[PDB]
């Protein structure tokens, strides 16, 4: 029976940071890109999921267990509908400019 | 363009006359 | 342990008689599935469907009639 | 088309408003509840009712690590015992507030293909009738701010009987919790913790 | 000072200038159109490249390796972990607590009501003698 | 800097101030008050009133005491008094200010007027933990201050794990050892995860078993290993479990345990290692003492 805590909290939340932060800084080069719809979707996508490893490289060391439960669960679908409405907002808002 | 938009970065008063020529109004009717 | 593991390095008989309180399994995902049919089925499919030939009038192809003729004219 | 320089006086004004209406709605919400007690009543009631909270975190806490103790609480125990007013408030009130001040314009472009029938809805401002698929009214943009603002909360910085039978109950309880369950504990320790730490 | 909130700054700054270059460039680019009868995107794209990944950078050092210091000593004596997060394993989470010489037990272990009373009185008088020393 | 504040979050929760030598709190009240006046920035309101009673109870700790004055001055703005801690305050200056017992019978009526729970139900657990540490200087030591706590403690609230946890001290220290036992078993009760208690549980096993027949001697010596053990599962450098099994491993030393003394033993010379400090001596004292 692995062990959990409520320091978790903080990690997960802060982790929610992290990604919350790299959701509406995205939209806004998008919209600089004056893009059509499809072909933002998957620059969407590949930005975030570069992003997403690229934060276990570094913030996580290479460990995404030992730091949360159902990690990679967590790092790729949880929170995924909490900012992809997100980017909608930050998108709609870049490309009226 | 770091100079030149510089020189730029160193209150609404909506005034009519660059509004008329934008959308067009401003023309000549040769008749 | 500063004074613990000394007092347990050490013997030690200190005690005495006290009242001392006198005391004495694939079902989940078929069963969850059907609640995404709902919504999908009964307002999504209220006239928010793609695929039906409604959606493709932005697609729709520019029908080309002369494609060699002018006709200027009064 | 050609829209003229409203972006300041609708587009910074609903994101803006977004903002501080939700910032206010958590101030709001948490101005609200307050308990500042459990009540103020006789000593009794709170007295028995912290016994029944110790009996029934005994069925968690204490109903684990206790294989020579177990059968000494029993004894004790028989003896002893015996908001969708946020979401309605603000946000169908300002609908009505958006119709009313922001109208028949088109204000931005959408960057994604809709269909026909998301172009019925939200244009209700314009009475043209084949506009275009892609463009919008007013109060679209106020359709995609309120399912995608979690971010900007967060990022400013945001963040969330009767009396004697039922005793009898969880005394029923109390005589289920004897035999129901004696947990592996005690006797295993040996082999997890050799199991691990290595 | 540290570089994170320096590129936060600047980023969102540079984001903001790029912005503006945006703005003349393709204002300017359907406005002139205008003038053409509707008739450099290349660095604008590559100085965008250059700020968006500045501004990733600029969120990872907010994030510092945690360093800490001993609890009962008075030297900096300062305590690494060379560690990022802090980690679930309840195990190991009160490793991280045990380095310290604290308890996240506390009260129930120190009991400060009964001791404080006599503490206060006799660590005066204690130290009073201790005045020589 | 800001790193100053982590100990000061870790004293407030921990009260580490409670068993420090007057030195070190000396130097911890001078090394707060530079962090307390200079580093104002970004820390919260709640906690700016816990670091200030901190200051409070530290200056009474010391041995000057009128700073202690001005502090409750300054954080008497707010909730007036009637909150526990400016109960408390106002008791422990009440009782310092010219060593007269009054305050408790001014805080007596107090708990006549929690007749009708006038306030919270915590607050007057430490009115009655507080007033007891009154009344065991007003009697100024006995084993029947435990019986007093039974008045107090079986009748109006087992739940705090603190009164079990200090009736335990009174029964180890000269009465019946096994009654420690069920405490600390209540303990546990309590809340799920004390690691301490688990290392308690066992010395007070242990040292019943130092005067018990020899076939209890080894019931009491295994159940000790169990308990021990149960202590080592919630922490890896914990100095007091692993030493304790090292120690009942050293008493017994059979094979099975022979090989847990190894294991035991890499884990207490990484718990000796430096990372850990002064306690470090305690741990080397019996490592190589035998």
């Amino acid at each position: 029976q692995i062990n959990a805590t409520a320091n978790v909290v903080d990690n997960k939340k802060r982790l929610l940071f992290v990604q919350d932060s790299s959701a509406l800084v995205l939209g806004l080069v998008a919209g600089f890109l004056q893009i059509e719809s499809v072909h933002g979707f998957i620059w969407f996508l590949i930005l975030y999921n570069l992003i997403n490893v690229i934060y276990i490289v570094w913030i996580c060391q290479l460990q995404p267990g030992k730091f949360y439960q159902s990690p990679l669960h967590d790092i790729f679908f949880e929170s995924f509908f909490r900012e992809i409405t997100g980017f909608v907002m930050a998108w709609t808002f870049g490309y009226a400019l | 363009r770091l100079t030149t938009n510089w020189n730029r970065l160193i209150l609404d008063a909506k005034d009519t006359t660059v509004s008329d020529l934008k959308f067009g109004f401003a023309k000549i009717l040769i008749v | 342990e500063w004074a613990k593991h000394l007092l347990d390095t050490k013997y030690i008989e200190k005690y005495n008689i006290q009242n001392s309180n006198t005391l004495p399994m694939f079902m989940y995902i078929v069963f969850q599935g059907v609640l995404m049919y709902i919504g999908y089925r009964k307002l999504n499919s209220m006239g928010l469907i793609p695929n039906a030939k409604g959606d493709w009038l932005p697609w729709e192809r520019i029908a080309h009639y002369n494609n060699g003729l002018q006709w200027f004219s009064d | 088309l050609l829209d003229d320089q409203l972006k300041y006086w609708v587009l910074l004004p609903i994101s803006i408003v977004m903002v501080l209406t939700g910032v206010l709605k958590q101030y709001i919400m948490t101005l609200i509840t307050g308990s500042s007690a459990n009540e103020a009543q006789p000593r009794v009631k709170l007295t028995e009712w912290q016994y029944l909270q110790w009996a029934q975190l005994l069925i968690g806490n204490g109903g684990n690590l206790s294989s020579d103790a177990f059968a000494a609480k029993k004894e004790f125990l028989v003896k002893d015992l015996t908001g969708n007013m946020a979401s309605f408030i603000p946000q169908t009130i300002i609908m009505w507030w958006v119709n009313h001040f922001f109208a028949g314009f088109i204000l931005m472009q959408l960057p994604f293909p809709l269909t026909a029938k998301f172009k019925e809805m939200l244009q209700t401002g314009i009475i043209c009738q084949d506009l275009d698929v892609r463009w919008v009214s007013s109060i679209s943009w106020y359709f995609i701010s309120v399912l995608g603002l979690n971010p900007v909360y967060n990022l400013i910085g945001l963040n969330d009987p009767p009396q004697s039978q039922v005793d009898k109950a969880m005394h029923a309880m109390a005589n289920d919790l004897t035999i129901i369950q004696h947990e592996t504990c005690l006797d295993n320790v040996e082999q997890r913790v050799l199991k691990q730490y290595m | 000072s540290f570089v994170s909130k320096l590129l936060y700054t600047v980023s969102a700054l540079v984001l903001f200038h790029s912005g503006f270059s945006s703005y003349e460039f393709h204002h300017l680019l359907k406005l002139n159109s205008l003038n053409n009868a509707q008739g450099l995107p290349k660095d604008i794209m590559y100085e965008t490249y250059a700020g968006l990944i500045l501004f990733v950078l600029a969120v990872f050092t907010s994030f510092e390796k945690l360093q800490y210091l001993p609890i009962e000593s008075n030297d900096g004596k300062i305590i690494s972990q060379g560690n990022y997060l802090k980690e679930i394993a309840l195990n190991k989470a009160t490793n991280v607590d045990n380095l310290i010489g604290s308890n996240p037990n506390g009260e129930i272990i120190f009991t400060p009501s009964f001791v404080d009373v006599h503490m206060k009185r006799k660590i005066c008088r204690e130290w009073a003698s201790n005045t020589v020393k | 800097k800001d790193l100053v504040r982590e100990k000061l979050l870790t004293i407030m929760n921990t009260k580490a101030y409670t068993q420090f030598n007057p030195e070190q709190l000396l130097q911890l009240e001078n090394e707060m008050k530079i962090y307390m006046k200079s580093g104002d920035s970004a820390l919260t309101e709640g906690n700016y009133f816990f670091l200030m009673e901190m200051l409070f109870y530290v200056l009474v700790y010391r041995n000057q005491d009128v700073d202690a004055q001005v502090v409750y001055n300054t954080l008497r703005d707010r909730l007036g008094e009637n909150s526990y801690k400016m109960v408390i305050m106002k008791a422990t200056l009440l009782q310092i200010n010219g060593n007269d017992k009054g305050a408790i019978e001014y805080l007596e009526n107090l708990l006549n007027d929690d007749l009708e729970y006038e306030t919270d139900f915590v607050t007057y657990v430490s009115i009655a933990k507080k007033l007891i540490a009154i009344k065991t200087t007003s009697k100024n030591l006995s084993q029947e201050s435990v019986l007093k706590e039974v008045v107090a403690l079986t009748d109006k609230f087992p739940l705090d794990a603190e009164l079990w946890w200090y009736a335990s001290e009174i029964y180890f220290e000269m009465g019946q050892f096994e009654k420690a036992c069920y405490c600390l078993e209540q303990v546990l009760c309590i809340t799920p995860f004390n690691y301490a208690c688990f290392g308690r549980l066992s010395e007070t096993l242990y040292y019943e078993a130092l005067r018990s027949k020899k076939q209890t001697k080894t019931e009491l010596l295994e159940k000790a290993l169990k308990n021990a053990l149960r202590s080592v599962e919630l922490s890896e450098l914990y100095l007091k479990g692993w030493a304790l099994v090292n120690i009942i491993s050293r008493e017994l030393g059979r094979n099975k345990q022979n090989d847990l003394i190894k294991l035991s033993a890499s884990k207490l010379k990484e718990i000796s290692a430096k990372s850990n400090n002064k306690d470090k001596i305690t741990a080397e004292l019996i490592l190589n003492k035998i």
